[PDB]
RNA sequence: GCCCGGAUAGCUCAGUCGGUAGAGCAGGGGAUUGAAAAUCCCCGUGUCCUUGGUUCGAUUCCGAGUCCGGGCACCA
RNA sequence: AAAUUGAAGAGUUUGAUCAUGGCUCAGAUUGAACGCUGGCGGCAGGCCUAACACAUGCAAGUCGAACGGUAACAGGAAGAAGCUUGCUUCUUUGCUGACGAGUGGCGGACGGGUGAGUAAUGUCUGGGAAACUGCCUGAUGGAGGGGGAUAACUACUGGAAACGGUAGCUAAUACCGCAUAACGUCGCAAGACCAAAGAGGGGGACCUUCGGGCCUCUUGCCAUCGGAUGUGCCCAGAUGGGAUUAGCUAGUAGGUGGGGUAACGGCUCACCUAGGCGACGAUCCCUAGCUGGUCUGAGAGGAUGACCAGCCACACUGGAACUGAGACACGGUCCAGACUCCUACGGGAGGCAGCAGUGGGGAAUAUUGCACAAUGGGCGCAAGCCUGAUGCAGCCAUGCCGCGUGUAUGAAGAAGGCCUUCGGGUUGUAAAGUACUUUCAGCGGGGAGGAAGGGAGUAAAGUUAAUACCUUUGCUCAUUGACGUUACCCGCAGAAGAAGCACCGGCUAACUCCGUGCCAGCAGCCGCGGUAAUACGGAGGGUGCAAGCGUUAAUCGGAAUUACUGGGCGUAAAGCGCACGCAGGCGGUUUGUUAAGUCAGAUGUGAAAUCCCCGGGCUCAACCUGGGAACUGCAUCUGAUACUGGCAA
């Protein structure tokens, strides 16, 4: 169901910073990033056309914390929806509750946001929700319950979110731990680096 | 028919009831099947660790 | 004898009755002439719940179709009751 | 057999003893008309037809004979009387 | 399997013991017709105790047959043993579950070699009490000859470590009580009184968790495979989880009906022979020797340390030394099993009549715990009793 | 539950009525030709299916077992 | 508003090449199986072979308002006998309520199960009728007088049993007269002919001969004519493969006449004619339930028809009918055969392709589950009682979906492993430790919604002679859950209980080395392995996938490698040796004329589910579900008549 392994190892293999081990400190400089995937990171890969696609797919999975079976289902939904197939893949991932909770600032990492969702802390439209893959509808109000409000893990994690870019599509109160998911996320608003194109190709064959 | 006994060593002899799966060897002309190691009287291969679903061996 | 009865569809522990005009001999879920609305017992206080097309009921009950114990009361529920 | 509604296995045995008797009675009275037809003028045939007409209609009403069976046994049989004699 | 067995009167597991062709099985036939006539229980006959081709053309019994005769005080449950030298293996299962035996020595022949072998197997396994019965009497019309046989039985029991003189010796012909002789019917009614008086109420273990050794597996065109045996400890409720442990490996199961001589039961209590029914198990895969335990209580083992007491010539056993590689038969609860011996360091040879511990690797695994009693046998005779010390596997 | 047969070095078989078991084919310390048809030398290379007993001494005589072969039964 | 956004290649012939062309692989799948590791929930699923043989419990009963029964049973009332005079014994009483048995009525033909047969009798769409239709219902109103008998019960026997006989006796809505008859049946019409059953809840008035005469109402019973409903038939096309099956066929093909069918018909007969089918595949052969759909595909197609739903077919194997509104009848009948059982050797029972269960054959596949609470379904005037229908309790990762085996910080870049150019690298922020949360499991307490009703009493409105009963509607009562220690909620304790198995030369993301030296083995293809291996075992980093993953079988895909969309035939496989020519396919050209094709429109229909879009509903999700589109149809009816055909000049 979850990875629960060495998280920063995934970032080296992929190369870029995946925000798995983001947390309290801003920058790591604490893994020999890029040049050490495993025992043979010095080996320059040839890297085929199937490779680059499969690396790009694994990047987007490992960022959002999703497995192949559930990720393949997002592609199937993304294809059936109107407009661009690539933009839908990412938009459906960004609409996940564990992703929204991370983007609100209620969690130093996305795994923390997932557990915070799982453990009955998160609540939306006056209803408790346990599911990380809960598709957050446009015009919703995610929030933390009064029992687990202002605990140790959340207040330190919300201060990290000030250093972050902060999305335009959602808004956060910050005083009373209350969020507001407004519109669906745009392509140009977020990332500007992870290529959807190559993921659309991989599943088509 | 004839069936190839995979792995190193075996407990098959004379009779002994064995389970047979499909799959040619591509070497022995005529042989077009494999004996499933682990199933029925055909025991697992002794001292195999990697790839033990094939060859029917338990945990270490 | 044609009769207006509930068909019972829906998942386990979550019934959804398809009130339907069928022959008495035919099975519960099987053969029918035409479906005439529905009933949802686990709908609760919200938007939808029970819908029953009363114009089609007059076409069969007026002719000669018996109404079952439940469908007779869902007529009593939709008309007046409140 | 493994039912208390076996009653119907006898009850129906009791039925056909009676049901064959009234049926056989009718078809003998119809045979009496067909016997009169062949070599007989407009007299003996219509007497036999006047006798069986009440008997065939009665058995039609009880559910032994269907009303169409009875209708033919008049229709085709009156034509034998009408055409020949 | 229709009438419900009402739990009234204490259950006691009785059985006949004695020489070959000594009126051992015929005693069981006499006890049924005598008790059923006067008191008013179920009748039965001498045929149903032993039919088949094997016990007709020959006449000799092999299978441990069972009988259920009732009395005012107690509800007895008979276990007729085979008796011959060839049938000692299936006898020990019948003799282990037996609480209080009925010895059968006869007034014409007297004590014989098997009688000594039977009582030898009774002590080491578990036979607390024993009662003598002279099973001929009428043939030799004499006062002095019949009474001289009674003396040698008192000698045998006292020589082999039983009460001997205290045991109530009874006389009576089995064939005479089968028909309807008023003097001989009353004399076997006296044996029923001796069973009540001498043998006390047996001590059960209805507290510590469920275990049941299997004596004989059936495939009842009924329900499925059925297993018979005395419940050694605990209870058996219907629709309860039961783990079958012993030979081969281990299999999960559930009880779906306990019974007592073709009659229904709710709770199969300890210390009584019951036919427990198993769900989803074939006739071949489950075999004799395995035990019906509660899940988690017992685990099958193929290696164990054990304090073995080897017997000498006087007690009845080996008379020569032996070294590692010796393979005798280890009789645990019901079945026997072969196993190689590995002696401790600083012990060159095991002399007869000696107390030592030793590791024993068995060829078949059997369910066992610390403090389990067993009796070693080899070559149609006993070798040494002992107890389990430590588990290894 | 009980009656019977079967097992001999890596494989296929000889040998026994107590005198301590051998043959080919095998294979190995073994030489030829980058490996080689034909060559040489060389060992048996052994829990006599396992274990105990009668015994000076058991493959061999007598119990008990192993797994496998085929045979006859019992229905809580 | 929307209703499709959907089309990848690679290895492999050669010294190298381009082509041709096979071979193999990457992805989807599933009634899967086995293998390895073996924690959860939700909605599903689960003998494909032997349509094999079956023990044990069950699966269709039900009605006292049809009637004898003064009752088998359990219990009140007039009276009796014991004696603790109300404690006990006990005969009468329709008399206490009901009901074992029985005739009756209506159900058992529906509802469940399985594909043996079936290549058309069947199935699909579209048609037509020449029909019947219990119970539902719209009219037309009758519904009057009788009489044998007949079980049960006796009585008396026969039989080992199953199951009878003979003598009475009696009951009914049972059963047959009877008068009675229509817009009914028959006839050219005049005529003739044709039916029924009473119950039950209540009653003022007057008959009481007390059985109550008699009025009310509710229901039954009839008579056709019409509904609605199923069912029977019939025609059109469609519905597998084979020509190494081209001839088949005598009730065969048609006619007249008789019989029979609910209905028409060689359905069946007698005679008459000599046909009929057939190259747009008869015949014979092999295989096969069919469909909605399912899987796959860019789509066309290809394959398939488990689960759910419609239709057919079959019930130990071959027959036949009886009864019925409906059967030529899964748990009716009677034969016949084979197979097990019982016996007094004479004759008897006998049907799991219901639901559990079992033995078998097998790669393989459930509980001798609990309940009518629920929607049905049966009978009933209602309560009811029956139900393996249905729901649901368990089992199995066989699956689909969603959860979890924590989530931050953490450098001495520790130890240990593995590699090394012995400098170090790597395992690795991995772990240890520090921040903490504590969804699931586990405990302890709250607790919905599936429940509509049914029942007992009340005020009124109908009904009527009547403030009575009856019918209807408000209104007060106490209740109805197999699931169920429920869904869901809240407190508790402490990361505590919680992992996978592939492969890693190439194709295909992933290599270092100790190698078992063409031995052991690998392998899906090319190929590896012969004292320095990314291709074998092993340790070991990863690569990869997750409660599953592999291997295997099976269908499609890629395969434009059966090509209609969409290939070819000089030399790669492939132009008959060359003509003539009927059937068939195609056909120059201008004016008419039709409307077959063709297109446009319209109406009917294309079952529901499924798919799709828009939605909604369960903590989200699978899942369920409201509403539209679609179902490449077909049918008709009316129009364009350019183009094709026909009929013209
Ligand atoms: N004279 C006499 N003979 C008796 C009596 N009881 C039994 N028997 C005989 O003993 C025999 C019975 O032997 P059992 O030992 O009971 O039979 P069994 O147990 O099957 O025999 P095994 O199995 O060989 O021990 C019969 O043949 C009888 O004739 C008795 O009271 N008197
Ligand atoms: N408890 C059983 C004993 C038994 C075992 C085997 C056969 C007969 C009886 C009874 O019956
Ligand atoms: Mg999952
Ligand atoms: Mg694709
Ligand atoms: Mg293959
Ligand atoms: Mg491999
Ligand atoms: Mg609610
Ligand atoms: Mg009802
Ligand atoms: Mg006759
Ligand atoms: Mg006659
Ligand atoms: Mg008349
Ligand atoms: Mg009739
Ligand atoms: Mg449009
Ligand atoms: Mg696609
Ligand atoms: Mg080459
Ligand atoms: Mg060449
Ligand atoms: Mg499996
Ligand atoms: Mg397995
Ligand atoms: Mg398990
Ligand atoms: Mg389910
Ligand atoms: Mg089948
Ligand atoms: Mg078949
Ligand atoms: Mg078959
Ligand atoms: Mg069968
Ligand atoms: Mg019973
Ligand atoms: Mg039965
Ligand atoms: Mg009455
Ligand atoms: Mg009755
Ligand atoms: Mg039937
Ligand atoms: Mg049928
Ligand atoms: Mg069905
Ligand atoms: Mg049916
Ligand atoms: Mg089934
Ligand atoms: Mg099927
Ligand atoms: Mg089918
Ligand atoms: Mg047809
Ligand atoms: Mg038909
Ligand atoms: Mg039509
Ligand atoms: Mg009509
Ligand atoms: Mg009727
Ligand atoms: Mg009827
Ligand atoms: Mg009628
Ligand atoms: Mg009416
Ligand atoms: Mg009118
Ligand atoms: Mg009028
Ligand atoms: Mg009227
Ligand atoms: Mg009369
Ligand atoms: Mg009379
Ligand atoms: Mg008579
Ligand atoms: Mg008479
Ligand atoms: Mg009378
Ligand atoms: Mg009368
Ligand atoms: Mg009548
Ligand atoms: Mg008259
Ligand atoms: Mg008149
Ligand atoms: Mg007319
Ligand atoms: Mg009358
Ligand atoms: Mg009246
Ligand atoms: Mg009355
Ligand atoms: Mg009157
Ligand atoms: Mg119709
Ligand atoms: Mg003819
Ligand atoms: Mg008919
Ligand atoms: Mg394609
Ligand atoms: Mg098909
Ligand atoms: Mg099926
Ligand atoms: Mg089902
Ligand atoms: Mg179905
Ligand atoms: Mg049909
Ligand atoms: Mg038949
Ligand atoms: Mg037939
Ligand atoms: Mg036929
Ligand atoms: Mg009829
Ligand atoms: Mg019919
Ligand atoms: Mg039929
Ligand atoms: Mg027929
Ligand atoms: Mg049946
Ligand atoms: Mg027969
Ligand atoms: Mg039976
Ligand atoms: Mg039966
Ligand atoms: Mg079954
Ligand atoms: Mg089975
Ligand atoms: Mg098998
Ligand atoms: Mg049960
Ligand atoms: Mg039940
Ligand atoms: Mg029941
Ligand atoms: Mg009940
Ligand atoms: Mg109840
Ligand atoms: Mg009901
Ligand atoms: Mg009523
Ligand atoms: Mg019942
Ligand atoms: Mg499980
Ligand atoms: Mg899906
Ligand atoms: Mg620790
Ligand atoms: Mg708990
Ligand atoms: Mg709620
Ligand atoms: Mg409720
Ligand atoms: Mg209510
Ligand atoms: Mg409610
Ligand atoms: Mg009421
Ligand atoms: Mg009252
Ligand atoms: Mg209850
Ligand atoms: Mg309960
Ligand atoms: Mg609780
Ligand atoms: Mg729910
Ligand atoms: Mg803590
Ligand atoms: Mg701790
Ligand atoms: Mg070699
Ligand atoms: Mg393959
Ligand atoms: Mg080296
Ligand atoms: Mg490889
Ligand atoms: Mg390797
Ligand atoms: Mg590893
Ligand atoms: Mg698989
Ligand atoms: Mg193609
Ligand atoms: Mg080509
Ligand atoms: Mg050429
Ligand atoms: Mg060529
Ligand atoms: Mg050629
Ligand atoms: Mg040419
Ligand atoms: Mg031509
Ligand atoms: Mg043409
Ligand atoms: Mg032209
Ligand atoms: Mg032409
Ligand atoms: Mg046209
Ligand atoms: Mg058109
Ligand atoms: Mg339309
Ligand atoms: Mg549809
Ligand atoms: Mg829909
Ligand atoms: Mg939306
Ligand atoms: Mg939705
Ligand atoms: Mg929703
Ligand atoms: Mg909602
Ligand atoms: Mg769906
Ligand atoms: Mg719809
Ligand atoms: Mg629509
Ligand atoms: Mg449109
Ligand atoms: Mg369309
Ligand atoms: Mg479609
Ligand atoms: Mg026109
Ligand atoms: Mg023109
Ligand atoms: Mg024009
Ligand atoms: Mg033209």
């Amino acid at each position: 169901a979850r990875y629960l392994g060495p998280k920063l190892k995934l970032s080296r293999r992929e190369g870029t910073d995946l925000f798995l081990k983001s947390g309290v400190r801003a920058i790591d400089t604490k893994c020999k990033i890029e040049q050490a995937p495993g025992q043979h990171g010095a080996r320059k890969p040839r890297l085929s056309d199937y490779g680059v696609q499969l690396r790009e797919k694994q990047k987007v999975r490992r960022i959002y914390g999703v497995l192949e079976r559930q990720f393949r289902n997002y592609y199937k939904e993304a294809a059936r929806l109107k407009g661009n197939t690539g933009e839908n893949l990412l938009a459906l991932l960004e609409g996940r509750l564990d992703n929204v909770v991370y983007r609100m600032g209620f969690g130093a990492t996305r795994a923390e946001a997932r557990q915070l969702v799982s453990h009955k802390a998160i609540m939306v439209n006056g209803r408790v929700v346990n599911i990380a893959s809960y598709q957050v509808s446009p015009n919703d109000v995610v929030s933390i319950r009064e029992k687990a409000k202002k605990q140790s893990r959340v207040k330190a994690a919300l201060e990290l979110a000030e250093q972050r870019e902060k999305p335009t599509w959602l808004e956060v109160d910050a005083g009373k731990m209350e969020g507001t998911f407004k519109r669906k996320p745009e392509r140009s608003d977020l990332s500007a680096d992870i290529n959807e194109h190559l993921i659309v190709e991989l599943y088509s064959k | 028919v004839t069936s190839y006994i995979g792995g190193e060593g075996h407990n098959l002899q004379e009779h002994s009831v064995i389970l047979i799966r499909g799959g040619r060897v591509k070497d022995l002309p005529g042989v077009r099947y494999h004996t499933v190691r682990g199933a029925l009287d055909c025991s697992g291969v002794k001292d195999r660790k990697q790839a033990r679903s094939k060859y029917g061996v338990k945990r270490p | 004898m044609v009769t207006i009865r509930l068909a019972r569809h829906g998942a386990k522990k979550r019934p959804f009755y398809q009130v339907v005009v069928a022959d008495s001999r035919n099975a519960r879920n099987g053969r029918f002439i035409e479906r005439v609305g529905f009933f949802n017992p686990i709908a609760s206080e919200k938007e939808e719940g029970t819908r029953l097309d009363l114009d089609r009921i007059a076409h069969w009950v007026g002719q000669g179709a018996t109404i079952s114990d439940r469908v007779a009361a869902l007529i009593k529920e939709v008309n007046k009751a409140a | 057999n493994i039912k208390s509604a076996k009653k119907r296995a006898i009850q129906s045995e009791k039925a056909r003893k009676h049901n064959a008797s009234r049926r056989s009675m009718m078809r003998t009275f119809i045979k009496k008309v067909y016997a009169a037809i062949e070599a007989g003028d407009k007299a003996a045939a219509q007497k036999a037809f006047n006798e069986m007409q009440p008997i065939v209609d009665r058995q039609a009403a009880k559910g032994l004979i269907h009303k169409n069976k009875a209708a033919r046994h008049k229709a085709n049989l009156t034509a034998q009387i009408n055409k020949l004699a | 399997s229709k009438e419900k067995f009402e739990r009234t009167k204490p259950h006691v597991n009785v059985g006949t013991i004695g020489h070959v062709d000594h009126g051992k099985t015929t005693l069981t036939a006499a006890i049924t017709t005598v008790l059923a006539k006067t008191y008013g229980g179920a009748a039965r006959a001498f045929n149903q105790i032993d039919n088949a081709p094997e016990e007709k053309a020959r006449g000799i019994t092999i299978n441990t047959s069972h009988v259920e005769y009732d009395t005012p005080t107690r509800h007895y449950a008979h276990v007729d043993c085979p008796g011959a030298a060839d049938y000692v293996k299936n006898m020990i299962t019948g003799a282990a579950q037996m609480d209080g035996a009925i010895l059968v020595v006869a007034a014409t022949d007297g004590p014989m070699p098997q009688t000594r072998e039977h009582i030898l197997l009774g002590r080491q396994v578990g036979v607390p009490y024993i009662i003598v019965f002279l099973n001929k009497c009428d043939m030799v019309d004499d006062e002095e000859l019949l009474e001289l046989v009674e003396m040698e039985v008192r000698e045998l029991l006292s020589q082999y470590d039983f009460p001997g003189d205290d045991t109530p010796i009874v006389r009576g012909s089995a064939l005479k009580a089968l028909e309807g002789d008023a003097e001989w019917e009353a004399k076997i009614l006296e044996l029923a009184g001796f069973l009540d008086s001498y043998i006390p109420e047996p001590e059960r273990a209805i507290d510590k968790p469920f275990l049941l050794p299997i004596e004989d597996v059936f495939s009842i065109s009924g329900r499925g495979t059925v297993v018979t045996g005395r419940v050694e400890r605990g209870i058996i409720k219907v629709g309860e989880e039961v783990e079958i442990v012993g030979i081969k490996e281990t299999q999960k199961s559930t009880c779906t009906g306990v019974e007592m001589f073709r009659k229904l039961l709710d709770e199969g209590r300890a210390g009584e022979n019951v036919g427990v029914l198993l769900r989803g198990i074939k006739r071949e895969e489950i075999e004799r020797g395995q035990v019906l335990a509660k899940p988690g209580t017992i685990k099958p083992h193929t290696k164990f340390e054990s304090e073995v007491y080897i017997l000498s010539k006087d007690e009845g056993g080996r008379h020569t030394p032996f070294f590692k590689g010796y393979r005798p038969q280890f009789y645990f609860r019901t079945t026997d099993v072969t196993g190689t011996i590995e002696l401790p360091e600083g012990v060159e040879m095991v002399m007869p009549g000696d107390n030592i511990k030793m590791v024993v690797t068995l060829i078949h695994p059997i369910a066992m715990d610390d403090g389990l009693r067993f009796a070693i046998r080899e070559g149609g005779r006993t070798v040494g009793a002992g107890v389990v010390a430590k588990v290894l596997s």
